């Protein structure tokens, strides 16, 4: 099977330098050049370049020839964009693809890169459990709720995933260097608080994981 | 990385059809549909870069889309260049005279598919045993197929594998432009 | 360059309904051109390639053509599956660019709004926070008001809002609405309430609750 | 804004010689110490685009070093070029038939210097009047001067103007492409 | 005469847009393309592209091509820049020139564009007289200092341009978002006191012109 | 594309030297090629274009040639004006690009630096601040050391030092070293002194005044 991994992301400080990488698998290294885009909202797509796996030469955008560095390791499989003297203009998500025949057919998962002088603070997970009393109807909605936290991104599940039903979770917003993010969770009320519902919270960034059970008020 | 001798070149395109060429090289795409190549004689593969000065239609160009390589005195030019095909740096080169054109090796077949493998090393139809391979697929290549001509026998692009995937003794290109 | 600029920016269509989107190339790309569909938060997924040459995998129901600069996806018997940004980029010359992209709504039934109403936690409480969370849950049309109310006056500042993407099998919305005060502004009053006022009706979906209960 | 038909054309190079060619246009530059536009023969100036296709040396061009204009169905070529000179938007060509070379204008002389004024519309050398101007100049061109040959008379390029500034009648070009 | 009129400096916060101008003056303004050039310090030379001062019609380094916009008035003889979404690594010198044959034989003076979220600040000025009692040999230099303003920049004259002679006049150095420059001037000491020396400092950013004399201790 | 790759980087020679500095394009740029002069903080002016014609007004000891992808620009009887900076630029291709640059040295006189100390003025001292200042003029090489010495002990950190150009007729250099303090900092102590140790001499050249003086 043919894959492309990167890192989900990287947090970089105004003016430093970052190394993305992308290792390939499931095909033969050499046989498909090596294309890096980079994705930003309201921008849309735009390609970097690429690199030939067999001699190492790069092809720049001529936009990104002083910012992006391509090189490759054929050895190891893998691709390796430097991007250079970072502003808030370059905070965009990296994606690696290979040209398997004028076309992208196979992508990356794509490197979230986030460049803020703002410091990675640990999110505050609170359960939100429904109103005293009953719940209208026979379906009872629960949430939680991950406040103040930095950098991108979170990943929240419901029973490790078990829970993927009638589960809305929100798109982070930012405010005062710091992101908050919401979900909810509908089900049966024969299954709550009948059966423990959780909520998972990870952050990466800072080595962050968070069970919280929703328990009635 | 040094630059072929232009005293011994003409390139002229007339009509519907357009030629790079020198003592060795004769270079032919035509205008049938959309300009693509057609035909490649290369009496001696050379290893050197085709002057500018003497390229048709060489405006932006991405060097992996140029069928020929440019290492090996391949025109930049969107003539050098053919639907469903990248560069083929790992055609037979080291056979000394070698042919590019676009038709089916006699007693072989061409099929699409995704299962097929992907692109690599230039197989000859005929195994070092000499038997023939009958059956070859591609993934995203068009037809009719890319085929090498050397004085050893015929070959097929690098988008095109053997369909069956299991043959034991393929005499293929050991040479990467 | 090769500038590729692609319409319509946003389209909206029903279930069974044929849609065609264009991409036109600032000059010539001889079919040298690929048809990608993204929806976030996943990779873009190749569509079609060559111009005419769907991809593996691809439904019957997608279509595509055209030649020079002139180019066309179309879906035939649109789907709910097919919401999302459609991408087009060439393949002729360099640099490689892309299009600006058309957003695909899947048109449906028109939808009101399901409220829930959440007070602080007391974790937060302890902390000396006090956010109260109200969830507006599959509704259509997308556009949607959320008036925030605390002892009956409406609350404005602090309020922060969060939509989903179109849901991939009902086609609908879903939006979270978050009033964050302090614990001694929230110990300042006692009801709280989330008003959703959406097209379906004129009238307000109401959630409320009281704080000393 | 459209493109020349390319059923009537023929592009060739051979040797030290280049030409972009069709029914109308003549556009030969040759290998002399460098590659340089040598002469332009415009039979009747068009108004469309020359294919890339049939476009020698076509690499990384900025249009306002090309002689013949690009909306004229100047090739978008480095052959198109000569030194000492931009592109010629205000050049005779509503004159018909327009030749290009580079020779002097019978009875005229062009010389180097500061002090002549800057590049303007193509100036004939003969008057309305009929009467020839003798003393020509230019600030950073290169000799032999630009030199246009129309059935009314011999023009000389922007670059070039006369010396004695102060000329009553002049026969200068009013299109400007 | 041949000039080319641009704005001294300009200051713009980050992600904000600004529009230089390049007013031509002395010969025909159609007549030469007109050429924007980027100097910043340690990336050199960076040509932007050209207009055409007949159509209007623009030419872009593929580096540049979102980042400026190339605009001209052919009635007014003037072009203009516009720099979108600015970042640090747009904070540099635009120079405006024509390609009167293959060469820039006019430029502009150019114009200092400071990219920065710190507040314009007046500066203030300091006379630096020589130590009390007398002083060596029969010379005496007396100094200027111009403390705590921002952003560039700033003119020191001493006696409104009337001596120029012994002047040293030092560039400015940026801390804490606050910049401090220096000026000496050595004259004969049968000159100081017994002549009044004044330094004169303008900073047009905060509408600032400072005269200070020189007092001896 | 084509890029400008400009040695050597920096060079040092005496009044009346012979200098070349070379310039090679990464592809044959056909003399179309530009030699300009700067010295900050003056804009750039046109010495030479088409590769061997020289500019207007441009002295007779200046002189140019090459071809291909190489070039050079010669000066022959090097005089003090010639110092700054030189760039080439190519006119052949687009994008139009520049050379990395070649500072231009007048390698001339060792001298002694004229040093001359300034203690706070009342105005500075009102604002609460206290700078004290040394100037070193008129000195060659450009390298040079500044110590200052609180009541006999050095003192690092809030000095902040800025040297001027090449001088365009001695070919000398001036630095500026400032010593800020507090107010409070600068009262608490007496004796200032800056000492500058340069090449020509390994005796400090020193200046120094007491506070309470």
């Amino acid at each position: 099977q043919v894959q492309l991994q990167q890192p989900g992301a990287e947090l970089v400080k105004p003016g430093a330098s970052v190394k993305l990488s992308c290792k390939a698998s499931g095909y033969t290294f050499t046989s498909y050049w090596m294309h890096w885009v980079k994705l930003r909202p309201g921008q849309g797509f735009e390609w970097i370049g690429d690199i030939n796996p067999n001699n190492g030469g790069p092809s720049y955008n001529e936009k990104f020839k002083r910012k992006a560095t391509l090189t490759v390791d054929t050895s190891s499989s893998t691709a390796y964009m430097q991007l250079s003297s970072l502003t808030s203009e370059d905070s965009a998500v990296y994606y690696c693809t290979i040209d398997d025949g004028y076309r992208f057919g196979y992508w990356g998962q794509g490197t979230l890169v986030t460049v803020s002088a703002a410091k990675t603070t640990a999110p505050s997970v609170y359960p939100l459990a429904p109103v005293c009393g009953d719940t209208t109807g026979s379906s009872v909605t629960l949430g939680c709720l991950v406040k103040g936290y930095f950098p991108e991104p979170v990943t929240l599940t419901w029973n490790s995933g078990s829970l993927s039903s009638g589960v809305h979770t929100f798109p982070a917003v930012l405010q005062s260097d710091l992101y908050t993010l919401s979900s909810s969770v509908t089900v049966t009320s024969s299954t709550w608080p009948s059966q423990s519902i959780t909520c998972n919270v990870a952050h990466p960034a800072s080595s962050t994981k968070v069970d919280k059970k929703i328990e009635p008020r | 990385t040094t630059e072929c001798d232009s005293k011994i070149i003409g390139t002229a395109v007339k009509n519907n059809l357009a030629i790079h060429s020198d003592l060795s090289y004769w270079i032919e795409s035509r205008l049938n549909d959309t300009w693509k190549l057609e035909r490649a004689v290369l009496g001696e593969v050379k290893s050197c870069t085709w002057p500018e000065t003497h390229t048709l239609w060489g405006d932006g160009i991405l060097e992996s889309d140029l069928i020929i390589p440019v290492t090996l005195a391949g025109p930049r030019s969107n003539h050098n260049r053919r639907p469903g095909y990248k560069t083929q740096n790992q055609g037979p080169w080291d056979e000394g005279r070698v042919e590019i054109d676009f038709d089916y090796c006699p007693g072989t077949t061409v099929t699409l598919s995704e299962s097929c493998g992907h692109r690599g090393p230039a197989t000859r139809t005929t195994t070092e045993s000499g038997k023939l391979i009958t059956d070859w697929c591609c993934r995203s290549c068009t037809l009719p197929p890319l085929r090498y001509q050397t004085d050893s026998g015929c070959w097929y692009g690098m988008e095109i594998r053997p369909q069956r995937h299991d043959e034991k003794t393929l005499v293929q290109s050991q040479v990467n432009a | 360059d090769i500038q590729m600029t692609q319409s319509p920016a946003s389209l909206s269509a029903s279930v069974g309904e044929t849609v065609t989107i264009t991409c036109r190339a600032s000059g010539n790309i001889h079919n040298y051109l690929a048809w990608y569909q993204q929806k976030q938060g996943k990779s873009p997924q190749l569509l079609v390639y060559n111009a005419k040459t769907l991809a593996d995998g691809v439904p019957s129901r997608f279509s595509a053509s055209g030649s020079g600069t002139q180019y066309s996806l179309k879906i035939n018997s649109l789907q709910p599956e097919d919401f999302g940004s459609y991408y087009c980029q060439h393949f002729w010359s360099t640099p490689r660019t892309f299009g600006g992209g058309t957003k695909l709504e899947i048109k449906r039934a028109d939808a009101a709004p399901t409220v829930s109403i959440f007070p602080p936690s007391s974790e937060q409480l302890t902390s000396g926070g006090a956010s109260v969370v109200c969830f507006l849950n599959n509704f259509y049309p997308k556009d949607i008001n959320v008036k925030w109310k605390i002892d009956g006056s409406e609350r404005q500042n602090g309020v922060l809002n969060s939509w989903t993407d179109q849901d991939s099998k009902d086609s609908t919305y879903s939006m979270s609405s978050t009033l964050t005060l302090t614990k001694d502004e929230y110990e300042r009053h006692n009801s709280y309430t989330c008003e959703a006022t959406h097209k379906t009706s004129t009238s307000p979906i109401v959630k409320s609750f009281n704080r000393n209960e």
